RNA sequence: GGAUAGUGGCCUACCAUGGUUUCAACGGGUAACGGGGAAUAAGGGUUCGAUUCCGGAGAGGGAGCCUGAGAAACGGCUACCACAUCCAAGGAAGGCAGCAGGCGCGCAAAUUACCCAAUCCUAAUUCAGGGAGGUAGUGACAAUAAAUAACGAUACAGGGCCCAUUCGGGUCUUGUAAUUGGAAUGAGUACAAUGUAAAUACCUUAACGAGGAACAAUUGGAGGGCAAGUCUGGUGCCAGCAGCC
């Protein structure tokens, strides 16, 4: 009889059985445990601002050989220290040190974007100015 | 607070964006009818979806059901009025077979093109937007009008437009000054 | 005054306010729109009820010109429109000249200040004056 | 170590090739008409590939 | 029995261990006010619902109360806790989770504007008040067609046709043409009428704007998924790209 009960009065068993077995789903488990709220460095938000502490030279994961440009960032709202990628070419020279940056995830929902080990976040703004603006020379960072 | 103003969308984006067969047809459709966007096709197909959904639900009901006897007749009268489906039917047939080409064939952009006052779908669209058209007594500039089959004989040029007397147009008025300035 | 062809529609006899209630629609080809000093006296002569007992408003121009529709109303007398016509329309038509008044911010602030004062206030000025020396 | 250098390299060695002046393309239904008369009214070569941006060979 | 407006362990004077519980009690959590609803759909579903309506609760945290038909009211009072203002220091004054606004917080959110003209409420039901409400200001998240050019001539490349030197022309146009001309209208500049008593924002004018930066359209992408370059220079496991390969 296919396993599961079929009787017209077995709705409770089907309900409880489904409830128990939804815990084997990764997304349901993560949502109802509140892991993003309690463990993720953004606290469950899309973005976070922080202060650059140091320039990074994260090596590429095999088989690619490259030095990804990243920054240690201590988030303002938490104090948690994260690593954010500075995406485009030469944009490290815009995010040098001690500035206030806006960070976003990599699109992997908390995993590695590519051959970059351990990096979950990327830079999108520097001192209130979009990193794409500085890379395309449309705007310039405040000199004073 | 004041009661909220309701609003609703009119178009729907296709599920798969880069479809060669669908992309070619839609841009082929825009050329033959002079439309500016794919959204101008998306809305017609969205409008058609609400119509096929309406007739499909109605046709699941049995014959001589008061719901489809009233709602089916109302949908027929509205669609016949706008001229999308043929008027020589009384069988609730064409509705589910209505194609996208039927709806934008009834638009004023093409309606004034084939009525001889426009000479092109692009010329009509510019003509439509520049207000050289009156449907009844009233000037319109809507490329998507859905003429109600009582206005195809009512179309005419706007009285407040060139070729209507006492109104040559701004560029003509400048040449009127040039006519006197040329001698002087 | 040429082919203005002003006319009224839906004329209903409203004697509780003692007036005639209707909508007024004008056809003004080759014309922007007709004004108050034109429409009001034109509505007066067509009705022969009074001169300043006429009121018009609304008057949206049809999309693309040509004609305009709005609302109108005619009283039995000018002395009867004085008792019913709204004040802002009377001031607009010239039947009353409103004296300048303090702004809402300033009016409310003055009410806040004199609510802080109990009594008429004549004696308060004397005590402050008598105590101002030291 | 030594990563505090060599960043932004190829963007700094790329020769500056300025944009060429061209007229503006039609925009809107006019641009839509441009694609329509680029794709369907020219039947010079629609045999096997219908190339869209073919380079010199 | 007391209390209550009233029922009632609501509270006060006794037995019986009475009541609940795997049909999940009782604990714990809730990045939980509930619902009408929202998003998403073949059918079933999954997720959301602080928030325009309804109900509940609260007025910085607790507690207590006066008046009053109705409040355990906070733009009423009393007290403690935290915070906090003005003092010639003896005292006095509180409370924007109303509106506008300010600071902080953060990824995240507007004007210290005009009015009762409308909607409706309040009073001594008959000229008042109303940041309730409306109006305007900011506002390219959300939505609705909406302009960013349209028509004609003028040198050949040939989805094709009359005749046979099949390159001896064509009412017939698909377009390279930075070759023109007879075009058309909008963005919009208020002491002019139409709405708020002070004004604004589609129309029409003693009056105006269009021939290239003109008065251009951007955002993304061109290996595959997923339509679109084995085109050209530069870098050369570097720089960088790459949601996945």
């Amino acid at each position: 009889g296919k396993g599961k009960p079929r009787g017209l009065n077995s709705a409770r068993k089907l309900r409880v059985h489904r409830r128990n077995n939804r815990w084997a789903e990764n997304n349901y488990k993560k949502r109802l445990l509140g892991t993003a709220f309690k463990s993720s460095p953004f606290g469950g938000s899309s973005h976070a601002k922080g202060i650059v502490l140091e320039k990074l030279g994260i090596e590429s994961k095999q088989p690619n050989s490259a030095i990804r440009k990243c920054v240690r960032v201590q988030l303002i709202k938490n104090g948690k220290k994260v690593t954010a990628f500075v995406p485009n070419d030469g944009c490290l020279n815009f995010v040098d040190e001690n500035d206030e940056v806006l960070l976003a995830g990599f699109g992997r929902k908390g995993k590695a974007k590519g051959d970059i080990p351990g990096v979950r976040f990327k830079v999108v703004k520097v001192s209130g100015v979009s990193l794409l603006a500085l890379w395309k020379e449309k705007k310039e960072k405040p000199r004073s | 607070p004041r009661a909220p103003r309701t609003y609703s969308k009119t178009y729907s984006t296709p599920k798969r964006p880069y479809e060669s067969s669908r992309l070619d047809a839609e841009l082929k459709l825009a050329g033959e009818f002079g439309l500016k966007n794919k959204k101008e096709i998306y809305r017609i197909s969205f409008q058609l979806s609400k119509i096929r959904r309406a007739a499909r639900d109605l046709l699941t009901r049995d014959e001589k059901d008061p719901k489809r006897l009233f709602e089916g007749n109302a949908l027929i009268r509205r669609l016949v009025r706008v001229g999308v489906l043929s008027e020589d039917k009384k069988k609730l047939d064409y509705v589910l077979a209505l194609k996208v080409e039927d709806f934008l064939e009834r638009r004023l952009q093409t309606q004034v093109y084939k009525l001889g006052l426009a000479k092109s779908v692009h010329h009509a669209r510019v003509l439509i937007t520049q207000r050289h058209i009156a449907v009844g007594k009233q000037i319109v500039n809507i490329p998507s009008f859905m003429v109600r089959l009582d206005s195809e004989k009512h179309i005419d040029f706007a009285p407040t437009s060139p070729f209507g007397g006492a109104r040559p147009g701004r560029v003509a008025r400048r040449n009127a000054a040039r006519k006197a300035e040329a001698s002087g | 005054s040429d082919a203005v062809t002003i006319r009224t529609r839906k004329v209903i006899s409203n004697p509780l306010l003692a007036r005639k209630q209707f909508v007024v629609d004008v056809l003004h080809p080759n014309r922007a729109n007709v004004s108050k000093d034109e429409l009001r006296e034109k509505l007066a002569e067509v009705y022969k009820a009074e001169k300043d007992a006429v009121s018009v408003f609304g008057f949206r121009t049809q999309f693309g010109g040509g004609k305009s529709v709005g609302f109108g109303l005619v009283y039995n007398s000018v002395a009867e429109a004085k008792k019913f016509e709204p004040t802002y329309r009377l001031v607009r038509y010239g039947l009353a000249e409103k004296v300048e008044k303090a702004s809402r911010q300033q009016r409310k602030q003055k009410k806040n200040r004199d609510k802080k004062i109990f009594g008429t206030g004549k004696r308060l000025a004397k005590k402050v004056a008598r105590r101002n020396a030291d | 170590h030594g990563s505090l250098a060599r960043a932004g390299k190829v963007k700094s060695q790329t020769p500056k090739v300025e944009k060429t002046e061209k007229p503006k393309k039609p925009k809107g239904r006019a641009y839509k008409r441009l694609l329509y008369t680029r794709r369907f009214v020219n039947v010079t070569l629609v045999n096997g590939k219908r190339r869209m941006n073919p380079g010199p060979s």
